[PDB]
RNA sequence: GAUAAACGCUGAAAGCAUCUAAGUGUGAAGCCCACCUCAAGAUGAGAUUUCCCAUUUCUUUAAGAAAGUAAGACCCCUGAG
RNA sequence: GGCACCUCGAUGUCGGCUCGUCGCAUCCUGGGGCUGUAGUCGGUCCCAAGGGUUGGGCUGUUCGCCCAUUAAAGCGGCACG
């Protein structure tokens, strides 16, 4: 497994347990704990780890790659965190954030509002961007993808919510 | 989606994916090609 | 919650404050003593016994005069239960006066229907008759039976038998009055019951 | 006529039997038990007098449900009603009601007379993990069976 | 007959056909009947022929 | 509350892409609760409050037979909500 | 349409009336994907059987043509109930 033989390269500040299969990885803002499973063998030595397992694996080659993966994900939260950006055309819409409300002005008759859980908060610069922020990769993209679906775009004139780099066809419609 | 019998990829791009007890076709270029057998 | 029985008294109408005239019915009651106090620990659940009206004492016998007397009352006619209700707040003995309806104006009566004694296949559900004339001789009868292929009479078919003598609730009326010198209330449209029957209020089930 | 031993009514003895089924497929717990309750692996089995036992089932809770029909064997009824079919349960019953199951997955593998009702009646489950049936001092039972 | 050498056989570790097998194979000849009638009354003796058959077999 | 078509998040077998195998969500007048009624002959015959407490011979002392009562119920009579 | 096993010591046809019930290859309401979908309308395909599905003129009529409404005026099985 190419992805399940990469290497697990420590950041500054990073203690590792093992408690059961519960492996905790701690450090500046993180303090998670996953589950993996119980074919893996982890490794030693300060900042430089890798993962040996026994194979044969479901098919020989399945665990280790998510295994691998979700590991360097939690090594890459606990070090900064994540972001997910967001955009917003269509005349006339904001948002304005206090705390855990995001108040949204797009078209509707009354404004949606958006809660939020502990790990995760939102830095509006501006009426039209805004920025989620967090440990886990899952929440952060959760929180993204309930935000978007308020009201995802249209490809004629290119109103609602976009991502920041995604894009987005035009079917150019005549004008009646 | 164009549910039929026999699936076939349309474009050069289009893919063939399971992801359940079915047989998928997706085609990120155009969307005309989700082809779900069934 | 706020429960309370009574009799049934009839019907009359009332002007409000607008020129409007109202049908009205007249609930009657008296106080009444709750009887006994049923917990989770020790019957399952949490309920209130209440009683409305007075016996003589020639009309009883020792398990219902060794059963009130636990809350010193003359025996009761009728004993009830109530769920739901906020339990605390009470006690053996008590009682409940007709001051819980001020104006609640949202109320579930129940009671018991009216007796109308064996009843033909129309008057119990609408079934329509068949041609009176024209030579036919089908006036008055509750159809066919079903098909022939099953060898048997479905389940549910509808045919005579004793109607009404059940009970039956009704859902969302108001209150108009309450005349606690008296011990009556007053509320806005039709109730179910024959006179001097027994009658229950709670209130709305639906907020 | 001639001579073979027939069980009378009260000359059998009745012993108490406590089983797990923690991590077991339900058709072959089932099994067993039915087997014990019938009365056979007594000698003395004799098939008009009920010489059974009384089994008591533990944790009736962790059975286990091979691949699917954890939502597949779906149970049934009807209520002799016009369109009554009410197929209402699944593999849920794990969850709720779970003395349901094996409360058909084994009165259905017994007879269908008398005797196998009476003999029916001797079956005690238990979802949780400790019954209350001390007074009797039942004993236990393994399972390579 | 069958069942009750089934229920009473089986308690010693002999499956209802290797015991029979093994009678079979050692030259022991007994009627159903008298060995259900031996299984039922006298334990003693069952096993004793058990563990000949035990030994028959094991050869 | 759990799901259908559909839509995802995260992630590899396949250094990429990718809703799925491990993990994790949204989602319908439909499924199960919510509303009204019947319901312990549910022979797996449920629970609670209150009331009433002991003669004769022996069959032989056994889940014996018989007689008079308590609590209560019924019979009989005036009626109908 | 075919065959002639079934009923000749007798197994009564069409429509309409009263009364229903079930399947979904769905007519309306409900959830969806694509569009040669600007909007309001629409086309097709998918999930879905919970409820609802009109009065009258003409013929013995099923069938059908017509007038006036409606969210819609479904198709079939049950001895062509
Ligand atoms: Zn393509």
């Amino acid at each position: 497994s190419r992805i399940g033989n990469k290497v697990v390269v420590l950041p500054a500040g990073v203690e590792i347990k093992q408690d059961g299969n519960n492996i905790t990885v701690k450090g500046p803002k993180g303090e998670l704990t996953r589950e993996f499973s119980s074919d893996i063998k982890m490794n030693i030595e300060g900042n430089e780890v890798t993962f040996t397992r026994p194979n044969d694996s479901k098919e020989m080659k399945t665990i280790h790659g998510t295994t691998r993966a979700n590991f360097n994900n939690m090594v890459v939260g606990v070090s900064e965190g994540f972001q997910k950006a967001l955009e917003l055309i269509g005349v006339g819409y904001r948002a304005q954030v206090q705390g855990n409300k995001l108040t949204l002005n797009v078209g509707y008759s009354h404004p949606v509002e958006m809660t939020a859980p502990e790990g995760v908060t939102f830095e509006v610069p501006a009426n039209t961007q805004v920025i989620v922020k967090g440990i886990n990769k899952e929440v952060v993209g959760e929180l993204a993808a309930n935000i978007r679906g308020v009201r995802p775009p249209e490809p004629y004139k290119g109103k609602g919510i976009r991502y920041v780099g995604e894009f987005v066809r035009r079917k150019e419609g005549k004008t009646g | 989606m164009k549910v039929r019998p026999s699936v076939k990829p349309m474009c050069e791009h289009c893919k063939v994916i399971r992801r359940k007890g079915r047989v998928m076709v997706i085609c990120p270029a155009n969307p005309k090609h989700k082809q779900r057998q069934g | 919650t706020k429960g309370i029985l009574g009799k049934k008294v009839g019907m009359t109408q009332i002007f409000t404050e607008s020129g409007e005239l109202i049908p009205v019915t007249v609930v009657e009651a008296t106080p009444n003593v709750v009887l006994q106090v049923k917990t989770v620990e020790t019957d399952g659940y949490e309920a209130i016994q209440v009683g409305y009206q007075d016996k003589r004492e020639v009309l009883s016998n020792k398990p219902a005069k060794g059963h009130v007397a636990k809350a010193n009352t003359a025996p009761k006619r009728f004993i009830k239960e109530f769920k739901n209700v906020e339990l605390g707040e009470y006690e053996v003995g008590k009682e409940i006066k007709v001051d819980v309806f001020q104006a609640g104006d949202v109320v579930d009566v129940t009671g018991t229907t009216k007796g109308k004694g064996f009843q033909g296949a129309i008057k119990r559900h609408g079934q329509s008759r068949g041609p009176m004339s024209h030579g036919s001789r089908y006036h008055r009868r509750p159809g066919s039976m079903g098909p022939v292929a099953p060898n048997r009479v479905f389940k549910n078919k509808r045919l005579a038998g004793r109607m009404g003598g059940d009970r039956v609730t009704i859902q969302n009326l108001e209150v108009v009055k309450v005349d606690v010198e008296r011990n009556v209330i007053l509320i806005k449209g039709n109730i179910p019951g024959a006179k001097k029957s027994l009658i229950t209020i709670k209130s709305a089930v639906k907020a | 006529m001639r001579t073979t031993y027939m069980a009378k009514a009260g000359e059998v003895e009745r012993k108490w039997y406590v089983v797990d089924a923690t991590d077991v497929p339900l058709g072959r717990l089932s099994a067993v038990v039915a087997s014990v309750l019938r009365g056979k692996n007594k000698p003395t089995f004799t098939p008009h007098v009920d010489t059974g036992d009384f089994v008591i089932v533990i944790n009736a809770d962790k059975v286990k449900l091979t691949g699917k029909k954890a939502t597949d064997k779906i149970y049934y009824r009807h209520s002799m009603y016009p369109g009554g079919l009410k197929s209402v349960t699944a593999g849920e019953l794990r969850d709720k009601n779970s003395r349901r199951l094996i409360e058909t997955s084994v009165k259905g593998m017994l007879p269908k007379n008398t005797l196998g009702r009476k003999q029916f009646t001797k079956l005690n489950v238990y979802g949780g993990a400790e019954h209350p049936h001390a007074a009797q001092q039942p004993e236990v039972l393994d399972i390579t069976n | 007959w069958i069942a009750r050498i089934n229920a009473a056989a089986r308690m010693n570790g002999l499956s209802y056909s290797k015991l029979m097998h093994g009678l079979k194979l050692a030259e022991i000849d007994i009627n159903r009947k008298m060995l259900a009638d031996l299984a039922v009354n006298d334990a003693a003796a069952f096993t004793a022929l058990a563990e000949q058959a035990k030994d028959a077999l094991s050869k």
